[PDB]
């Protein structure tokens, strides 16, 4: 629907949307931008990955409302269950569309490392939104796609990126959070937080304080897991 | 529920 | 599109939508329970206004958004006007269909004061939101058919309802805030909520301790604006 | 911006 639009213009429209709270817009232009053809730059990856995050995250929060809803009712109608399910089909959409952005062609064409993890990354985290809500007969193979993402950027950030470089512990940060709620693995969950945690630790000495800033504002939350979990 | 990435 | 959907059951996931937070999906439940041509509970009412009041105040906060975005900039090309109009529209569509869920047939069989004076202070409101973003030849009768729903309601409360009833509050603090904020009439503004707060405040003894609740929880917002306009 | 009515 965006076909007709420039591609500067879509990048500037999100970028407007972002500003007025208006996601689902955001993310529509984004993907006009990305239907485009053309590889994205860290500022429009950037847009994509918040367009997106807050469309997904809101129905998320919004499934899981009626998830409980629904399950406190089966300890009536069919409403609670419709309702969830139209959630669920909205949600999966979603994720689909991503997924369907990254294959078709963000991530083959994404040859630098920040690009190709960010786009792993991404893929890792659409797939597990689709494996928390998953419980039919693909439910293992869609937990591991994400598996398979987060693993192949994982091996790419660890040769490629410093153990600081913020995508990299965003990536290990996710990557935890799956092993975690996902893939009932709380002891890697745990050892993979830890680790990365550490390695960080003994890389800031390296940094601006910028990047000091960026770095360890994701060091916390791998910090905050951490206390939460042990 | 843990934290995942946020900005 | 919710005409295969039984009225219960649009309420019934109107009020699920709302829990969780999905106020888009919950004024589509509304306006397909209000189709189906049955008079609406005084819970229901009260339902349809939650819902778009959260849909249009949305609307209305990335309207203001991009407006002041759109006039620092004409103190570039056409994307910040081209956005602007877009919301804007959304907006006018919004409001239109509630307008015609009013007139379509809301209003016309609401015969009680309650019910009544509800649709008319909703048909001001709808107006009112109109005229935020009316620049052309019909501001002037927008402004005016705000009014004249406000002023109607205004005689049917102050006929059938004591001052401390919430609906003849909150249309009391609604019409002030018009006077204000769209008929450029702050005077009008001020002695109405002055002598709103002041009837309100002498009919307090005849209540129940929920009842002083629900009154004196609009009044403060009458005093908030007093203090501000003071 | 003053208040109108809100839940
Ligand atoms: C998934 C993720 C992880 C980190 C960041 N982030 C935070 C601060 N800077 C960055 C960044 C900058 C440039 C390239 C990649 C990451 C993000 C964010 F970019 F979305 F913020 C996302
Ligand atoms: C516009 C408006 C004004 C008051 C109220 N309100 C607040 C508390 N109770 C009520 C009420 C109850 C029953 C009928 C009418 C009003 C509302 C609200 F109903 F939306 F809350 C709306
Ligand atoms: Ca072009
Ligand atoms: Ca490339
Ligand atoms: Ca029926
Ligand atoms: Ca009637
Ligand atoms: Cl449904
Ligand atoms: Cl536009």
């Amino acid at each position: 629907a965006m076909g007709s639009m420039e591609r500067a213009s879509l990048i500037q429209k999100a970028k407007l949307a972002e500003q007025a709270e208006r996601y689902e817009d955001m993310a529509a232009f984004m993907k006009g931008a990305v239907e485009k053809g053309e590889e994205l730059s860290c500022e429009e990856r950037n847009l994509l990955s918040v367009a997106y995050k807050n469309v997904v995250g809101g129905q998320r929060a919004a499934w899981r409302v009626l998830s409980s809803i629904e399950q406190k009712s089966n300890e009536k109608g069919p409403e609670v269950r419709e309702y969830r399910e139209k959630v669920e089909t909205e949600l999966q959409g979603v994720c689909d569309t991503v997924l369907g952005l990254l294959d078709s062609h963000l991530i083959k064409e994404a040859g630098d490392a920040e690009s190709r993890v960010f786009y792993l990354k991404m893929k890792g985290d659409y797939y597990r939104y689709l494996a928390e809500v998953a419980t039919g007969d693909d439910k293992k193979r869609i937990i591991d796609s994400a598996r398979s993402a987060y693993q192949e950027a994982m091996d790419i950030s660890k040769k490629e990126m410093p153990p600081t470089n913020p995508i990299r512990l965003g990536l290990a940060l996710n990557f935890s959070v799956f092993h975690y709620e996902i893939a009932n693995s709380p002891e890697e969950a745990i050892s993979l937080a830890k680790t990365t945690f550490d390695e960080a630790m003994a890389d800031l000495h390296t940094l601006s304080e910028d990047s000091y800033k960026d770095s360890t504002l994701i060091m916390q939350l791998l910090r905050d897991n951490l206390t939460l979990w042990t | 529920r843990p934290s995942s990435w946020r900005q």
